[PDB]
């Protein structure tokens, strides 16, 4: 599972970094590139990949 | 100032004094707008503005969510606090929405029937403003950084296009011929800027910490290579000659277009002769940015000394282009901004960032 | 370096046809590609290509 993700807003590939703050459990993905930020809860079982479709379901769901 | 209007009707001071002197005062009294509001709709940041260089009406703003949206900023109402309603949007159900962040949109110059919009999407989308339909598109092998139309070519109609390749395309609008390249550059090109003043010279910022200046007419590369010490230390042309110590990631020409504002990513904006490249030493200080894609960054407009407004952090930075004095910091955004489009009738300015606000700044009194 | 033919010998066949040896085709493998290679660093070619 790759941990660096293409950025659903300006298409750079391995530009989303994300960040698993477990004692807050949340998990935030951002893109280096156009800067665009996400932030979802998070559990002990979540992965980067996890948030990142977190991150994707949300911008789907806001695009309708 | 009842003295500039005694010395304005007595004939004591030509009319343009008075004009350029209540701009400038005007510009310094910028400050967060009393009475007026921007209408809402982008979901993500906006990284791009552009009010229509005819009439000043209308607006332009392309969001990290790939929908573009269209501002009358005219108060057609009767009151004195209004919302710049959003005319025209190019929205996620759109056929030809972009499909990444919009990173540059650019009304055409010479008439406001048409608009440009590039994307992360790899394509520059030509648009009927009218219709609201895409009249043309150029796809890129990789991903659109910049563009640029020449606000001055009563001749030739070319766009050009900054992506993470080495090389400046040059897009003719006029029957479309995207082959056109510039070669010189060895990393992503942040940034682009036609000369307003010279019809064929293009400013071209990359990655690389160089700036070039080209005469697209030409075929022999770049005219000028700007470089920071424009001399102190001389070295054959491999790596030397940088314009920044990082990346530079904006340009943009003065008004006159006899100086050209470059700022890198080693937090600094420099002024270069745009006739020679040297650089003026001009200080300005820190000008802190770590943006990894094109600033866009404008500069002011018929005032009696010109101001260039800069994003700084979550701020705008206004500074005098010749001097370097920084005149103060329009504090109102909550994250990074992205852009800062200035309207020249009314010294306003509208700057955009990543909080999904567009934030209007008008002078007090 | 490109070794001598006695390190690669090409032996002859039944017949006339000439095998070569692994290090011989390994070689033409390595100039195809730095001939190509190299007309393409020479002219105009995609950082990514050239990579
Ligand atoms: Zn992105």
């Amino acid at each position: 599972l790759e941990t660096q993700f293409t950025c659903p807003f300006c298409n750079h590939e391995k530009s989303c970094d994300v960040k698993m703050d477990r004692a807050r459990n949340t998990g935030v993905i951002s893109c280096t590139v156009c800067l665009e930020e996400f932030q979802t809860p998070i559990t002990y079982l979540s992965e980067p990949v996890d948030v990142y479709s977190d991150w994707i379901d949300a911008c789907e769901a806001a695009n309708q | 100032m009842l003295g500039f209007l005694s010395a304005r009707q007595t004939g004591l001071e030509d009319p343009l004094r008075l004009r350029r002197a209540e701009s400038t005062r005007r510009v310094l009294g910028l400050e967060l707008n009393k009475d007026r509001d921007v209408e809402r709709i982008h979901g993500g940041g906006i990284n791009t503005l552009d009010i229509e260089p005819v009439e000043g009406r209308y607006m332009l703003s392309g969001g990290s969510d790939g929908v573009i949206v269209l501002y009358d900023l005219e108060n057609s109402s009767r009151q004195s606090y209004y919302t710049c309603k959003a005319v025209c949007s190019i929205g996620r159900d759109h056929p030809d929405v972009h499909r990444y962040s919009v990173e540059t949109v650019q009304w055409y110059p010479h008439d406001t029937g048409m608009f440009t919009s590039s994307s992360f999407d790899k394509t520059l989308k030509v648009w009927d403003t009218n219709t609201l339909q895409t009249a043309d598109v150029f796809n890129f092998e990789e991903t659109v950084y910049s563009h640029h139309m020449s606000p001055v070519s009563t001749k030739h109609c070319l766009v050009a296009v900054g992506t993470r390749g080495p090389k400046v395309q040059l897009c003719d609008l006029k029957s479309g011929s995207c082959s056109h390249i510039l070669q010189g550059h060895r990393q992503e090109i942040l940034a682009v800027s036609w000369s307003p003043r010279y019809d064929y010279i293009l400013a071209t910022a990359s990655a690389d910490s160089r700036v070039k200046l080209w005469d697209v007419r030409r075929a022999s590369g770049c005219l000028i290579t700007l470089d920071q010490h424009n001399g102190k230390k001389s070295q054959a042309v491999e790596s030397a000659n940088t314009a920044h110590n990082g990346k530079v990631n904006g340009l943009c020409f003065t008004s006159d277009g006899l100086h050209l504002l470059t700022v890198g990513t080693d937090n600094r904006m420099r002024l270069w002769n745009s006739s020679n490249g040297e650089n003026t030493l001009v200080n300005y200080g820190k000008v802190c940015n770590n943006s990894k894609k094109g600033l866009k960054f404008t500069v002011s407009c018929g005032c009696s000394s010109e101001f260039v407004f800069v994003p700084y952090g979550s701020t705008i930075a206004v500074y005098t282009v010749y001097s370097g004095e920084q005149i103060t910091m329009l504090k109102g955004h909550y994250k990074t901004v992205d852009c800062c489009v200035f309207q020249s009738n009314f010294q306003e300015l509208y700057s955009g960032s990543r909080d999904c606000n567009i934030l209007a700044w008008v002078p007090s009194l | 370096p490109v070794p001598p033919l006695s390190v690669r010998p090409a032996v002859v066949m039944q017949g006339s046809a000439r095998n070569q040896d692994d290090l011989t085709h390994k070689l033409a493998d390595i100039v195809k590609i730095n001939n190509q290679l190299r007309r393409n660093e020479q002219n105009g070619a995609a950082a990514h290509v050239i990579a």
